[PDB]
Formats: C-alpha cells, sequence, structure tokens
C-alpha cells in the first residue's frame, strides 16, 4: 500500500511568489513558491497518484503585510482553497497570542489542526474545546493514517499562548495518543509538527508506532542529490533514524518561504510496516506556472494589501546605498542608517551612571537585502523597506567584553574580498583596517563611544572592560561564524523587531539624509 | 485558601537552596504554581512557573540554575537556586493564578527573606 | 520579553483627588494578561485588577483599570490614607512573565 506525503513548513506568509532569496518578486522568470504555483504542482500529483495527503508543520503566520493586514484569514482561505488535509500549531501560531490563534484560523479552517503536547485550562478550555486535535484519523482511500501533532515547549517565551496553555515535553505527550491510535486499530501513524529536525530525530527514536515524522521550525534542507538552488542540504531526503524498537523511520522538513513542495512516496506493508521510502522536496520555480484561477484569487486579496504596502512611512533625499557590493566591502549609508535607528530605539537615561544604556551597533553586511532609490519622489513605503529587511529578525542588547568585541572585528574582514556577510557595520565605533596584516591582526584602531561620561565623546576599545552592544539576534546565536559573540557574551536581552525599528526612526525624522562619513577606514 | 512556604533565611555563595510552597485551604487545582523573588527595596521578579502535570517553565535570565517539582499526594509545590551570589538576596514569595480567569497572580504567601553573606 | 515602563516613579497628591497610573509595554499585551498588583513596603503583594479591568474580591470601586495595546492605565479617583505603597503593572501574555519598575504613591 502507498502513499504520497507532500508537506509544506514555516512559509511565513510567502503567499505571493518570491525572488530565490524569499523577498519580493522582480523579474517574473526568477520567481518561485507562492500558493498560485503550490496549487499548480499539488493538482498535477492528485490526476497522477491514488493516496495523496497534503501536509503543513506550522508556522503559515507571520512574514509579510499579508500577516499584519489579514491576521490568518488569509491562511484559513488559501489552506482551504489548496485542500491541505492536516496542519500541526506552530509557535508563530500563537504570535497574535491563542485569541489571534482561534479567531481568524481554528475557527475558518476545514482541515484539522492538531497539538498532542498543548493543554488547555481555565476558561480557555471550554472556548477552545474541539478547535485543535491530538490526533486524527484521516480516510485515504479503502485505507486509514493516523495524524499526531506537536509544538515547540519553548512556544511560551517565542510567542504570545498566555497562561491557559500548557507545552508539555513532546516524547511524552505524543506516546498515549500515538496507543489510542494503536487500539483504533490504526497501523499506518505520521508525527506531523514544530520543534525542529533535532527533536523530530527524538521522536522517530523514541515514541513506539511511529511511522514517519515530517518537521518544521530548523528551516532543515533536506536533499538526495546536486542541490537545484542555493540551499545546502543538512542531509539526504529523507532522513532514515533507526528507533529503539529496531524500525527504520523517514524523517522529512521542507527549508521554509514556501520555495519548495516536501514529496515523500512511501511503501508500507498489510500491518503498516514502511518497507520503502523515495523524494525529494520539489522546487517551485517558474518553469511550473501559477494556477490562473488562485492568481486571480490573490490578486483580490492583493487590492486592500496596495493601499496598505505602498504608503510612505518618511522620505529620504539620497539613494540608500543596501547594495551588496557597498555594504559587504565598506562603510554605507543603509548600515549607518539602520545602526542610527537602533541606537535611538533603544533610550534610557540615568543622572549620575550615563547618557545612555546603550551608545553602540553592529550588523553584518549580509543581513541588509537591498537598497531604496529616492528617485520616487523621495518616498520610501513599506514594501521598500520589506526588500532591506525581509526576516523579521529582532535587534537585541548584550554585553561584551572589550576582548570579544576585537574578536568580533577580526572575523568581520578576517577573509576580506570575498562578498561573504559577516563584514560589520557599525553605529558609536570608529574602526581601522590594516588589510595587508594576517587575520586575527588587521583592526589597527578601535575607539567606541562612552557611556559613562556626560559628552559622548570617543576613546579606544578597552580589552578588560565590558560594553553594551545593539546588534541582530542572527550575531547573538553566532551566525555567520561570529561563535566569539554567541561564546564570550555575559548577558543577553531580546529587543523589537528589525523592520519596527528602522520604520518609526524614518517616520519620526521625516525626511532622512545618512552620509558615509568615516566609521569604517582602511591603511 | 491559603499558600505558606517552607525553607531557611541563610545561604553561603556558591550552594543550594530548597523552598516548598504549602497550600492546605483547598488543594493544588488546574492551575500554574509560582515563585517570585524581589531585591530589598527594588521591583518584582518572576522565577518560574510549574503546572500540576510537572511541566515548568523559568525566567531566561535565571535560567541554568531552577529546578521545580510539585506533588498532589502530598499537597505543595518546591524550589530549587543552584550557585548563590550578592545580586540574589531578595525575599522570595510563591503564588498561584486567579481561579475565575487562569490569569494574574491572586493568593500569595507571607515571603521569606533569604540572604548571601558568610 | 516585554519590558513594562510604568510613569510617574513617583507621585504626591491630596486625598479625595485622581491618581491616573501610567504603564507602556515594548510589545502589544492582549488584555486579558495585564494585571495591577499593591503592596507596602515589606509585606505580600495584593492582586488589584486582572483582565485589564476586572477587580479582584475585596476591591473598592474607586480604581478603574483601562488601556490595550502598548498603554495601559490605572485610575484612583477619590484617594484615601490607606491606599499608600507600591503599584505595579504585571503581564503574562509572554515569558517571562514581567513587572513594571512600580509608581510610588505619597497623600499630600
Ligand atoms: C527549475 O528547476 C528545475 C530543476 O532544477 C530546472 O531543470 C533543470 O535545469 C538544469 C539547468 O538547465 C538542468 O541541468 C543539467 O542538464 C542540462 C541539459 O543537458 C544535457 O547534457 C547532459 C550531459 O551529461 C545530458 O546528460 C543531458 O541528457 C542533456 O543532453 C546540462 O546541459 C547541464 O549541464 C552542464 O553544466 C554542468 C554544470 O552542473 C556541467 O557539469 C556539465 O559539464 C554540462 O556541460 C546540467 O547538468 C537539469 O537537467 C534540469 N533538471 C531536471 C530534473 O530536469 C529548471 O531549469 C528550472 N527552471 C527555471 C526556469 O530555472
Ligand atoms: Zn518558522
Ligand atoms: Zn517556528
Amino acid at each position: 500500500w502507498e502513499l504520497t506525503i507532500l508537506h509544506t513548513n514555516d512559509v511565513h506568509s510567502r503567499l505571493e511568489q518570491t525572488s530565490e532569496d524569499s523577498s519580493k518578486c522582480v523579474n517574473a522568470s526568477r520567481c518561485m513558491g507562492g500558493v498560485a504555483r503550490l496549487f499548480t504542482k499539488v493538482q498535477q500529483i492528485r490526476r497522477a497518484e491514488p493516496n495523496v495527503l497534503l501536509l503543513d508543520a506550522g508556522d503559515q503566520y507571520q512574514g509579510t503585510i499579508w500577516f499584519t493586514v489579514y491576521k490568518g484569514a488569509e491562511v484559513a482561505h488559501f489552506m482551504n482553497a489548496l485542500r491541505y488535509d492536516a496542519m500541526a500549531l506552530g509557535n508563530h501560531e500563537f504570535d497574535n497570542g491563542v485569541e489571534g490563534l482561534i479567531e481568524p484560523l481554528l475557527k475558518e479552517a476545514k482541515f484539522p489542526i492538531l497539538s498532542a503536547n498543548i493543554k488547555a485550562k481555565g476558561p480557555l478550555a471550554s472556548q477552545i474545546s474541539g478547535l485543535y486535535l491530538p490526533y486524527k484519523v484521516l480516510p485515504v482511500g479503502d485505507e486509514v493514517v493516523g495524524i499526531v501533532g506537536y509544538t515547540s515547549k519553548e512556544t511560551p517565551f517565542l510567542s504570545n499562548p498566555g497562561t491557559n496553555l500548557v507545552f508539555e515535553d513532546e516524547i511524552t505527550a505524543l506516546q498515549p495518543e500515538v496507543d489510542k491510535l494503536k487500539t483504533l486499530n490504526v497501523n499506518k501513524i505520521i508525527a506531523l509538527g514544530h520543534s525542529g529536525f533535532e527533536m523530530d530525530k527524538l521522536i522517530a527514536q523514541k515514541v513506539r508506532g511511529v511511522d514517519v515524522v515530517v518537521g518544521g521550525h530548523s528551516n532543515t534542507f533536506l536533499y538526495t542529490g546536486n542541490p537545484p538552488s542555493k540551499e545546502v542540504p543538512a542531509g539526504k531526503y529523507p532522513f532514515i533514524v533507526t528507533s529503539d524498537d529496531g524500525r527504520k523511520v523517514p524523517v522529512v522538513q521542507a527549508y521554509a518561504f514556501g520555495k519548495y513542495l516536501g514529496y515523500l512516496k512511501i511503501e508500507f506493508d498489510e500491518r503498516g510496516n514502511v518497507i520503502s521510502s523515495h523524494g525529494n522536496p520539489i522546487l517551485l520555480n517558474s518553469s511550473i506556472p501559477e494556477d490562473p484561477s488562485i492568481k486571480a484569487d490573490i490578486n483580490k486579496w492583493r487590492i486592500k494589501l496596495d493601499n496598505y504596502s505602498t504608503q510612505e512611512l518618511g522620505k529620504t533625499i539620497v539613494y540608500l546605498d543596501g547594495s551588496s557590493q557597498s555594504c559587504r566591502f565598506r562603510e554605507c549609508n543603509m548600515g549607518n542608517l539602520i545602526c542610527d535607528a537602533m541606537i535611538n530605539n533603544n533610550l534610557r537615561h540615568a543622572d549620575e551612571m550615563f547618557w545612555n544604556h546603550v551608545s553602540m551597533c553592529i550588523l553584518n553586511g549580509g543581513g541588509i537585502r537591498s537598497p531604496i532609490d529616492e528617485r520616487n519622489n523621495g518616498t520610501i513605503t513599506w514594501e521598500n523597506l520589506a526588500a532591506v529587511l525581509p526576516f523579521g529578525g529582532t535587534f537585541d542588547l548584550v554585553q561584551l567584553k572589550g576582548s570579544t568585541l576585537k574578536k568580533a572585528f577580526e572575523h568581520s574582514v578576517h577573509r576580506y574580498g570575498q562578498s561573504t556577510g559577516e563584514f560589520l557595520q557599525v553605529g558609536g565605533i570608529h574602526v581601522v583596517y590594516d588589510l595587508s596584516r594576517k587575520p586575527g591582526d588587521r583592526v589597527v584602531k578601535l575607539d567606541v563611544l562612552c557611556t559613562k561620561c556626560r559628552v559622548p565623546s570617543y576613546d579606544p576599545l578597552k580589552m578588560d572592560e565590558v560594553y553594551k552592544v545593539i546588534l541582530p539576534n542572527f550575531l547573538a546565536n553566532g551566525g555567520d561564524g561570529f561563535q566569539m559573540i554567541k561564546d564570550e557574551l555575559l548577558r543577553h536581552d531580546s529587543g523589537d523587531q528589525d523592520i519596527n525599528v528602522v520604520s518609526t526612526y524614518i517616520s519620526k525624522m521625516k525626511v532622512i539624509y545618512p552620509a558615509v562619513e568615516g566609521r569604517i577606514k582602511f591603511s | 485558601e491559603q499558600l505558606q512556604e517552607s525553607g531557611p533565611g541563610l545561604v553561603k555563595p556558591s550552594e543550594t537552596l530548597s523552598l516548598t510552597c504549602t497550600v492546605s485551604g483547598g488543594s493544588i487545582r488546574n492551575n500554574y504554581y509560582n515563585w517570585i523573588r524581589q531585591p530589598a527595596g527594588k521591583g518584582l521578579e518572576w522565577i518560574g512557573r510549574i503546572y500540576i502535570s510537572g511541566t515548568t517553565n523559568s525566567n531566561p535570565s535565571l535560567k541554568s540554575r531552577v529546578t521545580m517539582s510539585i506533588d498532589t499526594s502530598k499537597n505543595q509545590f518546591s524550589l530549587k537556586l543552584s550557585s548563590v551570589t550578592a545580586a540574589d538576596t531578595a525575599i522570595y514569595y510563591c503564588a498561584r493564578e486567579h481561579y475565575v480567569s487562569g490569569t494574574s497572580l491572586d493568593n500569595w504567601g507571607q515571603g521569606t527573606l533569604v540572604t548571601v553573606s558568610s | 520579553e516585554i519590558v513594562m515602563t510604568q510613569s510617574p516613579t513617583t507621585l504626591s497628591l491630596s486625598p479625595g483627588e485622581r491618581a491616573t497610573l501610567s504603564c507602556r509595554a515594548s510589545q502589544s499585551v492582549n488584555t486579558n494578561y495585564f494585571s495591577w498588583y499593591q503592596q507596602k513596603p515589606g509585606l505580600t503583594p495584593r492582586l488589584l485588577i486582572y483582565g485589564t479591568s476586572t477587580r479582584a474580591t475585596g476591591i473598592p470601586a474607586r480604581f478603574s483599570g483601562s488601556g490595550s495595546g502598548t498603554d495601559f492605565t490605572l485610575t484612583i479617583s477619590s484617594l484615601q490614607p490607606e491606599d499608600f505603597g507600591i503599584y505595579y503593572c504585571q503581564q503574562d501574555y509572554n515569558l517571562p512573565y514581567t513587572f513594571g519598575q512600580g509608581t510610588y504613591l505619597e497623600i499630600k
């Protein structure tokens, strides 16, 4: 008995086709994903194979103007139009609270929504009763398949589920729901969930009776072959786990942003044992046409969003240079503008202790994803800005020893010239690099804006002194190779969403004109 | 309806800490049970929660140092805090959610003052 | 974590006047998860308001809880001597739970 599992995860509100870098679509022929194209590929597989399930493993909520304006009404409408068979709750499904999960998603979705490890209590227990499920018995042809869902234990930190939900251990909560399906004479069982690849592997290993694991949260690309785009696989598709009972359990994920359709074909025997499994995420590129009905519907919802996305937030009278040839090689005015925004946002005074808690800002050149042109009568829109910052990182507050920041600035240029993203733009820092020195020894001047002073002025960094810095969450977690930051910092406090910070700054200043002014120099 | 915390008033730097909140009004219901602390003079700081079933979340500021426990045949909930420091001297409160809303902190204990010093 | 900036730090008004305390959250808080505490420097803090707006048992009608999104307000309309001490706003929408710096209210 043969099943075809189609799966998406972490689509993150990418309802329209994107660029290859999952931002806004400029050249039609180089564009990818979107529900209209996903509909085309799904219809075609459903016309070719008898036993097809379309599963989502959470994080449909949050990512574009779509989610901000329609608040998950768009998720219900366009997942309903695609006849998804089941969805597991992600952490971002709680971003507008359990209230904002119920009101559009759980009430308008025609498909089952699953989490075996989220328990409801208080007056929410009656209000949410039956709207999400521990497990689902799905008829597929003349057989049944059980689904059990699971959601990251960490959702109560990562999002806003409130006090009336309990996120219990996935393994402990999953096992009794799998046992229940076995007592209902269900011999084929899929764990569909949103805790990441490391947890997906442990579920496959430890939960007796799970045949297959379909996953999200870690944006993990698994591919068997020469990769068709820029995503480097963490391993082969599917990833086989030997369970403690000696079973081979396929584990799958499909990256993020609706760029790939996961595709897994399983042969089961009569008793529900997995005999064989093969597949590969399908790259959804311009060689699959957008379905014309879904596209016309997308266009309909688009009309009310065009107001919102071409909303003037402020004016620039300069070219905002966030091009990679500038921001990965030298000081760029886009970098200066984002760091000046970051410092403007984090304003706390104390009379005899400091002018500001924070004077200092770093940002990896790689994070800045677009320029903005000033010729559109100087207008900066949300869309324009979305293109610079497509990915909803937060700007966080860290404490670092001088020596740690010295090491970060060494890493910034350790392989200078090769268009890598680790090259730092700055505020409240003057740095000089000598590129003719050996890597680890190219920082010849590092001056920082004091805080323990009434008049802000520049002093040479001290190795044994502690500084407060605003930097992207990405750098805080050691992205682009900044392990010295992740491993050596002393405090981390999580801040506001990148685009929100840059947006309020532009709207408060009304007219910006950031210059390149010598924060970064070369001998 | 009342919550008293058991656990001593004196701690060494680099050392343990057993605090045991006892409910005896009625019993541990289907609710989150909290620990909070306050540095003397300054403001309130949330430590962690535990549901009946044993599930626990704690403050990421303290994350590595907190363990918590619950027992319904006993009828209370414990706290443990590893590796203590000057900035940890503070009054330690147990508390539970308002039983209509399943929100807020309603029926607090007396508290216990703890001190780090040798 | 959601930062709770209460203002002012210290009010001094006369009995019979109106104390309007203001709490500003760095992120939007669903009104089901916003609450107000009274504390007398020393002893157990007592719940005033849960939801943004609901009085707890034993709390008089003087106390009007208000607000939504980012901006929450605690109005006390006719102040009396025993209304001395510290007042904290609280959110349990996101972990950690977080309390404000506190607002210090002396009767003139
Ligand atoms: C959407 O994604 C689809 C899936 O990735 C894309 O389809 C793929 O297109 C690529 C690029 O055109 C194809 O890649 C290769 O095949 C072509 C076609 O070539 C021929 O010569 C081969 C010699 O070995 C024969 O085996 C073939 O039968 C055929 O006659 C090759 O010309 C390419 O190769 C050359 O370059 C490679 C570099 O990797 C060198 O190694 C070689 O020396 C060689 O000169 C590619 O190897 C791919 O076949 C195709 N994938 C599938 C599954 O069909 C589609 O392009 C994309 N759509 C859009 C709009 O971008
Ligand atoms: Zn995600
Ligand atoms: Zn996630």
